[PDB]
RNA sequence: UCGGAGAAAAUCCUCCGAAUGAUUAUAACCUAGACUUACAAGUCAAAGUAAAAAUAUCUUUGACCCAGAUA
């Protein structure tokens, strides 16, 4: 009788769904399944605040924001710990480090020019088709001077053989600052070719932080090369070898299906025919037969025959 | 002969259904409106 | 009649067994457990069976529960046995049919 | 008391099913499924079949 | 051809691959508690005093996609933690950061006052108009 | 039943039986549901459904039913367009 | 081989390839196969079937687009956002 | 009736009645059991020669 | 004969009712897997398809034969 009573629905859902994240001793669901910055913007806040115009567009529901503005500074202040909760979300840092997570730095820019007038830009789990990927994309990231790059481009999902191994598609090293074009193309270009009916595969976009330019003989591949057996690459092994001078700093994801595009790569050049996979479910449980289905519908004897067709035997 | 004569006697009596059933709803909304309305009187209303 | 529970928590259950059967909401439906119309409980999921406590919210609309719920002590909530059948197996795989 | 009575499709077919009406109160009408002719039609009230 | 061979059962890891293909699993039980659980994504709308939170969550908990009044870039292009507009405008911030992250349909399940509120009908109308799906379509068995 | 019949000396069909069920020659016997012709007015849905299939019939009552009707019943029948010409034989039964 | 092949039209050979990419080998050659029978006769029957059906729904234009499908319905939203996605 | 002929059982130079099919043995008939005679049945087709 | 309740799975143990109606947004077909059960009878139900654009909501019983009524 002491405590108070809640006195609306809405506070005791509130009280509820964060009653349900606290952990309990007994079984559950979830168990199974800089000052001077301060200063500033308290400022620009009193100047947006003394602003009558503001005022009035608010009590009159007419204000609105821009979208770009809020993006920018977004990506400057928190930007990269939401794009590690997507990162983490699509599985990128368990399948390429085998857990290790790192943090996306530097405001990797990508995106893919379609013709001329306008190109479509591959943000953080954003869909492109394979025809749109089908030539190199532009890649501005905002380097500064000096601090050598390598990016590293490659589908953590489309390998045919091998299910932990993945396919290059082209790798820059010794990227010299921003400049993307003065780096050693050790693999060339190659088109995304996701197989026909397997699903969303998911291509991711990798920058590190290069100390000392390191020549990667051994990561060196002829150009053109359309051999799959050389396009296998992992992630994990690779950084490994240069972890001293390899840091990761950046990222940029999306997902493609297959498409016409793709029936034109896996002929024309990889020279092979393409695979086409289909989704199979198990088959349905059916308890196991009984010489006398007592109390079952005629239908019984349909579960377990395999052939629909009469058949005579001896006759 | 039996299914033609089945065939077209569906055919007409189809035809007329759109407008039969929306009679059925004017009498049940009526019927409804009554109960409603009669509930809602202003002598009702004096007693509330 | 025989009420009770016809698969206890540990069991592998297929999609469509009979988990329970209750003249009153002694247990409630969970994840994957669905209700019938005599309120028996059965699973909607090929798995293993999970009985698990946890909050209960109402649906809006219906008046009594609501004002049950908000006349509660603001301190806690109530609480209601739920019960679960987790997935033991995947959807479905991925398979080569042709190559062309 | 109450009393079955057959409801009879009226759009042309001979589907038919009984229901139940309170003797007091006037022929019974519904909107009913009427598989021959697969959509929802008015079935009306046609013979008393017995005294429930 | 070493090119030719294929392994006979592709195995995708990617953790959207089913439910973008739209036949992974949505819990169909709770029967006797609301909101329902039938859902791949879920959008949680919380009015606090101070500010006013949008979310996207998956069923295991994670938070995917947030948008949020006491995030700096929004505070400073806005008048007010707490309006109708606020709502508005936080919604389509939300949009574009969905349409970024790639989820297109998504549920929502407001409260009988909350859906008539007028703020959150506003809201809804952004993602509509931004082309994010406040229902999403029914599984495939 | 009748085992050594005064004229023939053989054994006698029981008919009743003959009359309402069905002898699959794979050793099943068919049957339909009691009532399901009877009061169909206060019958739920779902239970009329489960009135209106044919079932099936145990070890004991096809022992039974195989006492009351002679070998004549028990034949392979070839029957163009038989509807049953499928369950007359079992697959798949390992026991 | 759909392209070589004389009996069929030229203008159906065209729409025949277009419609039906996804059965064309490498070497150009349309491949269909069944295998819902136990004696080939239906099989090849079934075969035979799908080529006279290919060859008659392209030779008739397909003027009714009929009801969008919920897979048409979710195929259709995705590309819009897309289209709105890509607004550089 | 490919097992009959190639053991000789069925001469496929005459023609084929019921009662060469019956004089073969291939197939038993009775008539007092309702039998009005025999029907092709595909099985077989496939390797019919 | 059956249903509800205490003793608590015993009783010639102690109570209340039912051989129901009301209410209607009318509540299909088909089909995995289960409950209950000597037999008979009685329950729950995913998926698919079809009507519509929320289920019927309150909470039970009589077999076979044999007679009816109809399209
Ligand atoms: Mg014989
Ligand atoms: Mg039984
Ligand atoms: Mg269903």
């Amino acid at each position: 009788e002491r405590l108070e009573k809640y006195r609306s629905f809405e506070r005791y859902r509130r009280r509820a769904e964060q009653e349900a994240r606290a952990p309990h001793w007994w079984r559950t669901y979830r168990e199974h399944f800089r000052t001077q910055k301060l200063l500033e913007r308290k400022h620009f806040l009193r100047e947006l605040r003394a602003n009558v115009e503001e005022e009035r567009a608010a009590r009159l529901r007419t204000a609105s924001i821009p979208l770009e503005a809020v993006r920018a500074e977004w990506e400057r202040t928190c930007g990269p710990y939401h794009k590690q909760r997507l990162a983490e979300y699509y599985g990128l840092y368990r399948d390429l480090f085998h857990g290790a997570t790192f943090v996306p730095w530097v405001p990797l820019h990508v995106a893919y020019a379609v013709g001329e007038e306008d190109l479509i830009p591959v943000y953080h789990g954003n869909e492109v088709t394979p025809t749109e990927a089908s030539r190199a994309p532009e890649v501005t990231y905002e380097a500064d001077k000096d601090s050598l790059w390598t990016l590293l481009f490659i589908n953590l999902d489309g390998h045919l053989l091998e299910p932990d191994a993945e396919y290059v598609h082209w790798l820059l090293t010794n990227i010299p600052s921003n400049r993307v074009a003065e780096g050693q193309e050790t693999c060339p270009y190659l088109p995304p070719f996701p197989a026909r009916g397997s699903g969303f595969h998911r291509f991711a976009f990798l920058l590190f932080k290069q100390d000392k330019p390191i020549n990667f003989s051994e990561d060196t591949r002829p150009s053109p090369c359309y051999q799959l057996a050389q396009r296998t690459f992992r992630t994990f092994d690779f950084y490994k070898r240069h972890q001293e001078a390899m840091t990761p700093a950046g990222l940029a994801f999306f997902q493609c299906r297959w498409d016409d595009s793709v029936t034109h790569t896996f002929h024309q050049l990889l020279d092979m025919r393409e695979p086409v996979f289909e989704f199979v479910r198990p088959p349905p449980y059916h308890p196991k037969q009984k010489r006398f289905p007592h109390e079952q519908p005629l239908r019984y004897l349909d579960r377990y025959r395999d052939s629909h067709e009469p058949t005579y035997g001896i006759y | 002969a039996r299914r033609q004569a089945r065939e077209q006697r569906i055919a007409e009596c189809m035809a007329k259904m759109p407008q039969m059933i929306e009679n059925w709803r004017k009498q049940k909304r009526e019927r409804w409106e009554k109960i409603q309305a009669d509930k809602e009187r202003r002598a009702r209303l004096q007693a509330e | 009649k025989h009420y009770g529970i016809k698969k206890m928590e540990g069991h592998y259950v297929h999609a469509g067994n009979i988990l329970g059967t209750q003249r009153q909401f002694r247990w409630h439906p969970g994840a994957h457990v669905g209700l019938g119309r005599n309120k028996c409980l059965y699973a909607l999921e090929e798995g293993i069976v999970r009985y698990t406590k946890d909050v209960y919210v109402p649906n809006p609309k219906n008046t009594e529960a609501v004002d049950l719920v908000t006349s509660l002590p603001k301190g806690a909530v109530l609480y209601k046995t739920f019960v679960h059948v987790v997935p033991a197996k995947p959807e479905g795989t991925f398979k080569l049919v042709d190559m062309l | 008391k109450t009393i079955l009575v057959k409801l009879v499709s009226q759009a042309g077919t001979g589907f038919s099913f009984n229901h139940k009406r309170s003797r007091l109160r006037e022929k019974l009408s519904l909107l009913h499924y009427d598989p021959i002719v697969n959509k929802k039609v008015l079935f009306v009230e046609q013979k008393k079949i017995r005294s429930l | 051809k070493e090119n030719e061979a294929v392994a006979p059962e592709f195995t995708n890891r990617n953790p959207r691959n089913l439910e973008l293909l739209g036949v992974a699993r949505k819990e169909r039980g709770w029967a006797t508690v609301w909101p329902n659980r039938e859902f791949w994504h879920r959008l949680r709308v919380v009015k606090t005093q101070h500010h006013v939170e949008a979310f996207v969550e998956h069923l295991n908990g994670q938070v995917v996609v947030s948008a949020s009044t006491r995030e700096w870039a929004i505070k400073k292009h806005l008048y007010s933690t707490r309006n109708v507009v606020a709502c508005e405008s936080i919604g389509r911030v939300l949009a574009q950061r969905c349409l970024e992250a790639g989820i297109n349909f998504m549920v929502y399940q407001p409260t009988p006052w909350e859906a008539s509120s007028d703020s959150i009908k506003r809201l809804q109308n952004a993602m509509t108009e931004s082309g994010v799906m406040l229902r999403e379509p029914r599984r495939i068995y | 039943l009748t085992y050594c019949s005064t004229r023939k000396g053989k054994r006698k069909t029981v008919k009743s039986v003959v009359h309402r069920f069905l002898r699959l020659h794979s050793g099943l016997w068919l049957r339909r549901k009691a009532g399901y012709k009877k009061k169909l007015w206060k019958k739920s849905t779902a239970r009329k459904k489960r009135l209106r299939e044919f079932v099936f019939c145990s070890k004991t009552q096809s022992k039974l039913l195989d006492k009351m009707t002679t070998s004549f019943w028990k034949r392979r029948n070839w029957y163009a367009g038989d509807p049953y010409q499928m369950y007359h034989d079992r697959t798949n039964l390992r026991v | 081989h759909l392209a070589s092949a004389d009996w069929i039209e030229e203008p159906v050979r065209q729409k025949i390839a277009l419609t039906h990419k996804n059965k064309i080998n490498k070497a150009g050659e349309l491949v269909l196969t069944s295998e819902s029978s136990r004696y080939q006769f239906r099989n090849l029957a079934e075969c035979l079937q799908k080529i006279r059906d290919m060859i008659a729904e392209a030779s008739q234009v397909p003027k009714e687009p009929s009801k969008e499908d919920a897979r048409l319905q979710r195929l259709r939203i995705e590309k819009m956002n897309r289209e709105r996605l890509r607004q550089k | 009736l490919q097992y009959l002929i190639d053991l000789g059982r069925v001469d496929p130079t005459q023609p084929i009645d019921l009662t060469q099919l019956v004089n073969g043995r291939g197939v038993t008939i009775q008539p007092l059991k309702r039998d009005y005679g025999v029907q092709l049945v595909e099985e077989g087709a496939d390797t019919f020669q």
